[PDB]
RNA sequence: AGAGUUAAAUUAUAACUAAGCUGUAAAAAGCCCUAGUUAAAAUAAAAUAACCCACGAAAGUGACUCUAAUAAUCCUGACACACGAUAGCUAGGACCCAAACUGGGAUUAGAUACCCCACUAUGCCUAGCCCUAAACCCAAAUAGUUACAUAACAAAACUAUUCGCCAGAGUACUACUCGCAACUGCCUAAAACUCAAAGGACUUGGCGGUGCUUCACAUCCACCUAGAGGAGCCUGUUCUA
């Protein structure tokens, strides 16, 4: 309101197509996390529900990043085995 | 760190939205991450730097953050 | 061909024109996209309202106006009324997240109007007013 | 299904075999066909390599047939084409030069153009959502469009004809009405289009 | 970088209050989860809309504009071919990732040890 | 493993170093026991579930005249011997 | 499990509150 | 704990445009002193940072600044003293938004519920009470160990000095006492009577209007054909006889 207009959350189209700039804008809001913020601020969530959701999200993030680390560690063993029928 | 230098505080801020990046994007010691957060918020309240956007005069600063916006 | 996403600053000496006028001279398309309705208004650069349309004005009714096809027809009709008043380019701004966002933008595209910039100005409270309670108690 | 999965549908058209040497890929296709030692089904009793048959005529006669009377359905189609031809000849003889140039007398092209203007473009499906059934427009397959056209023709000329008016002259009259686009089947297709635009807003439920 | 796990769980040696309360224990199983099938959405909506635009504008005559009918039929054929080939192509190809069966075989070859 | 600390000499930059004085002291007794159990006409079985040397264990046992199981060990083989192998089976006297 | 004991105490407290309100 | 301040929203109220706005799986009710855009006090709450784990004894605390400040040369310890989330009470003020209760509109055989609309106490500040929580991390405080050792599950098993508790289950966060600004309240807390169990953790089936994949090929839908249920007759039942 008090700020200057049309600087924030603004992308410009290239060569006359708007759908690509729209997916660009949606990626900006997605990495900034604003999309889930608008989904979660449609209704009110109690602080107990907020704490449970943050604990669940932290647990899932820890498990997923550690599992992806294990996949990236074991990716070099996906080659064909040299000792078949030994 | 300082609250008077807008450029250093605004490098760690998203250009389109004005959000403050976390440790996984910024990559600091926790002491400096807390000092950057407090210095930004002091500059936000005291009127030295914009809230809703990055100040466009410092738009072309070198990128220290590891977030990639264009794919 | 160095293209910048960021807008041409009013204080800067950047030289980009669309049909002879500067960047802040171009009219504005406010797109309020709610979960049940989509209201479209094109206004001038001096914030004088040029034309207005909505899904209820396009002859749709209550559950029919929440879908995207009503927002698409609203974008086509609003771009037709904007072309009737004689505007070529418009800067479009979207308020709120709804199912008719894509449909409103492409309706404004297909209705005989050109867009150059899209700004998402969605009301994001910094923990301000308390919203209503959640469903399914 | 007394035929196994290895058996395929036969190719009946003579011009596919009689001029093979002008193209390479369909050649390579059929030496694959008879060098895989693949089993071919027997030819069906309806389809034949005659040039006077036509497949939509055959399908329409198959839908003409009630019970198992093939010869009765073919007789009804024969008198229907005879009635169409003789009605067009009587219309030809009573006209001037420009209308005689305008009028087409071939019942095969009349039948084909009647079904091409007769087939519906879009269709409706019932979908259950929130404990209620809603009609939603869907794009239809080409065989389904042709089938709906055929079924509407048989349904009208079976139902609202009189007892004294005969079945082939009635279907000839409806063929000419569908050719001139003023038929009640064309009105029924338009009514389906009315319901499709009335339920256009429900198309996101698909 | 993995988020820190010090002082999070509820243990006897922890002096501070618990932060994270897991429903199930934080143990890597020897298998990964299956991929989620993408929820389908409606197709040919814009072509259907301009098709209805001709129908309402010209009172349901196909002879006025046939280009959008040809485009709608092409859209339907393209959607049919896309749903024919994309189901086959998304089953095998995982882009830079690996299919879950071979991931399960890899993690069964290299298991996790909660015991001993 | 926690049982290898008396058998470890030390750690070299995170890598375990095994004391070969203790290895030789164990290996003299092990080779002497193997020689004596082969002297007293016993059944000797070489087991190594590792698919990088398995052919070499199997050829080693073929030249030794003793027996080898470098493949998958079935569950009730040594335990439920008469059902798996035969009606009267003499069990192996030593396994390496 | 313990929900049976909890529900029994709940029913007892609800009945006692209704008794207090009625008398 | 005081004192000072407001960025994102939101609103009272004005100016242009439109005839609709809100509302859901779908609808009605409500509002048309309405909706959109531009300007904006007061009140309330403090996105991102936070994938951080700090402060406080606990409850609790994460918008900014300043002031005062976080006991013990550090063992345990009450019925004594001092605090104690939300909800609630007396008086004064504030009231954007949310909302018990209530009134309408849906749903249902019924709906004084789940869904929608509006509004009140209340949620906010000052001053005094009330002293209750799944106040739980169901794991007491202070010094230590990885020796012996797996009822089951869960957060591995345990030494030394203390403090408070535990004697079958229902009756029973109850009756009657003491004390308390509490008077539909809190704390302490039985018995008569009934039963031979009340319980905690597991194993395997069964089931699920719980979730995720692959399906149904006359089989559920989309969908094809011919019939039944309407008429007469044959024939078999059920009822009367
Ligand atoms: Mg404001
Ligand atoms: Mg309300
Ligand atoms: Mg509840
Ligand atoms: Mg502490
Ligand atoms: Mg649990
Ligand atoms: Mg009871
Ligand atoms: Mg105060
Ligand atoms: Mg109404
Ligand atoms: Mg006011
Ligand atoms: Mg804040
Ligand atoms: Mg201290
Ligand atoms: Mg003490
Ligand atoms: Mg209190
Ligand atoms: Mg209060
Ligand atoms: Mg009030
Ligand atoms: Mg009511
Ligand atoms: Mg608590
Ligand atoms: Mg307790
Ligand atoms: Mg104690
Ligand atoms: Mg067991
Ligand atoms: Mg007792
Ligand atoms: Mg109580
Ligand atoms: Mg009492
Ligand atoms: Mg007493
Ligand atoms: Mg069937
Ligand atoms: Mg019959
Ligand atoms: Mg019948
Ligand atoms: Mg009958
Ligand atoms: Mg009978
Ligand atoms: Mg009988």
């Amino acid at each position: 309101a008090n700020h200057l207009k049309f600087i924030a959350r603004t992308v410009m189209v290239q060569e006359g197509n708007v759908e690509g700039a729209y997916r660009t804008l949606n990626r900006i809001l997605t990495m900034d996390g604003l999309i889930e913020d608008i989904k979660r601020r449609r209704y009110y969530e109690k602080p107990c529900r907020r704490r449970q959701r943050e604990s669940y999200e932290t647990c899932r993030r820890i498990y997923n990043m550690e599992m992806a680390r294990k996949i990236n560690f074991l990716m070099r063993k996906n080659r064909a085995d040299p000792w078949q029928g030994c | 760190v300082d609250y008077k230098n807008v450029q250093l505080l605004s490098q760690f801020i998203s250009p389109f939205t004005g959000c403050i990046y976390g440790r996984h994007i910024t990559g600091l010691c926790g002491k400096k991450q807390k000092e950057i957060t407090k210095a930004i918020k002091r500059a936000q309240i005291l009127g030295f730097m914009p809230v809703t956007y990055k100040d466009p005069a410092y738009l072309k600063d070198p990128k220290v953050c590891n977030i990639k916006y264009r794919e | 061909s160095s293209f910048s996403i960021y807008p041409p600053i009013p204080g800067q000496e950047n030289s980009l024109r669309w049909a002879g006028k500067k960047f802040e001279e171009i009219p504005i398309a406010h797109i309020k996209a709610s979960y049940n309705n989509t209201q479209i208004q094109v206004v001038s650069a001096a914030h004088q309202p040029l034309a207005h349309a909505s899904c209820g004005t396009e002859g749709f009714r209550n559950a029919k106006k929440g879908t995207g096809i009503a927002a698409q027809t609203a974008g086509i009709a609003a771009a037709a009324k904007a072309t009737g008043k004689g505007v070529t380019h418009v800067r479009v701004v979207v308020k709120g997240l709804g199912p008719g966002r894509l449909s409103a933008i492409k309706g404004l595209t297909m209705g005989g109007l050109e867009v150059i910039s899209i700004t998402d100005n969605t009301p994001i409270p910094h923990n301000g007013c308390r919203p209503r309670k959640a469903r399914r108690l | 299904s007394r035929y196994g999965p290895e058996y395929k549908d036969p190719q009946i058209d003579k011009e596919y075999y009689r001029k093979p040497l002008a193209e390479q890929t369909e050649e390579e296709k059929y030496e694959r066909d008879f060098k895989k030692t693949q089993l071919i089904k027997a030819a069906p009793a309806t389809k034949t390599s005659s040039v006077f048959e036509d497949p939509v005529i055959s399908k329409f006669t198959n839908m003409m047939m009630k019970g198992g009377n093939k010869v009765l359905a073919r007789s009804l189609m024969t008198q229907t084409l005879e009635a169409v031809k003789r009605k067009q000849f009587a219309k030809y003889h009573a006209a001037s030069a420009e209308e005689q140039a305008t009028i087409e007398r071939n019942p095969y092209t009349i039948f084909h153009q009647a079904l091409k203007n007769c087939e519906p473009v879009i269709g409706l499906v019932p979908i259950l959502k929130g404990g209620h059934f809603y009609q939603v427009p869907v794009p239809l397959a080409d065989r389904r469009r042709r089938f709906l056209a055929m079924k509407w023709m048989i349904a009208e000329c079976r139902e609202k004809k009189h007892r004294r008016v005969l079945m082939p002259e009635k279907l000839s009259q409806e063929l000419l009405e569908a050719f001139h686009n003023q038929g009640p089947v064309i009105k029924r297709k338009h009514d389906m289009h009315k319901m499709a635009e009335a339920n256009r807003a429900l198309a996101h439920y698909r | 970088a993995t988020p820190s796990l010090r002082g999070r769980l509820a243990r006897l040696g922890n002096p501070r209050r618990p932060i994270l309360k897991p429903n199930k224990p934080l143990i890597l199983a020897n298998h990964v989860g299956e991929r989620r099938r993408e929820k389908g959405e409606a197709t040919c909506i814009t072509e259907m809309s301009v098709m209805m635009a001709c129908w309402k504008q010209n009172e349901f005559r196909d002879e006025a504009c046939r280009k959008e009918i040809q485009d709608f039929f092409d859209c339907a054929s393209r959607a049919e071919a896309a749903r024919k080939m994309r189901s086959i192509q998304e089953n095998l190809g995982e882009l830079g990732s690996l299919p879950p069966k071979k991931l399960n075989k890899l993690l069964h070859r290299f298991p996790n040890k909660p015991h001993v | 493993h926690r049982f290898m600390e008396p058998y470890l000499f030390g750690s070299r930059l995170g890598q375990d170093i095994i004391d070969l004085e203790q290895t030789a002291a164990h290996l003299q007794l092990a080779l002497n026991f193997t020689a004596h159990v082969a002297y007293r006409e016993g059944i000797i079985l070489f087991v190594s579930r590792h698919r990088q040397f398995a052919h070499l264990i199997e050829t080693t046992a073929r030249d030794c005249g003793e027996y080898a199981h470098t493949r998958y060990f079935k569950g009730g083989l040594l335990t439920n011997a008469p059902l798996l192998l035969g009606p009267g089976v003499r069990l192996p006297d030593l396994i390496i | 499990k313990n929900i049976l004991k909890i529900r029994r105490r709940k029913m007892n407290h609800h009945k006692y509150r209704k008794l207090v309100k009625r008398t």
